[PDB]
């Protein structure tokens, strides 16, 4: 009785934590990519001027 | 980003500044050349009413 209430419980738990790992990961790796994108915009500009300051 | 507009907008205030002090100078050289051509002529013609009046006399 609550015996297969605990068995169905804990079997859907490991479901939604496994899921959520790959989509975790995935947001972790699209948001680093986005950072060393703007990063490498960052320094050319910023170098330019850098070359500007003061002419 | 914001502080190279800066720069070109400075970079450009002084070019407005050198073209204005450039078309002035322009004009007043004209004119002062001008007024020399004139004064060429002016002597010229001092030079010729001598010779006629020399000539009278």
């Amino acid at each position: 009785d609550k015996l297969k209430e605990a068995e169905t419980r804990a079997e859907f738990a490991e479901r939604s934590v496994t899921k959520l790992e790959k989509s975790i990961d995935d947001l972790e790796d699209e948001l680093y990519a986005q950072k060393l994108k703007y990063k490498a915009i960052s320094e050319e500009l910023d170098h330019a001027l850098n070359d500007m300051t003061s002419i | 980003m914001d502080a190279i507009k800066k720069k070109m907008q400075m970079l450009k205030l002084d070019k407005e500044n050198a073209l204005d002090r450039a078309e002035q100078a322009e004009a007043d050289k004209k004119a002062a050349e001008d007024r020399s051509k004139r004064l060429e002529d002016e002597l010229v013609s001092l030079q010729k009413k001598l010779k006629a009046t020399e000539d009278e006399l």
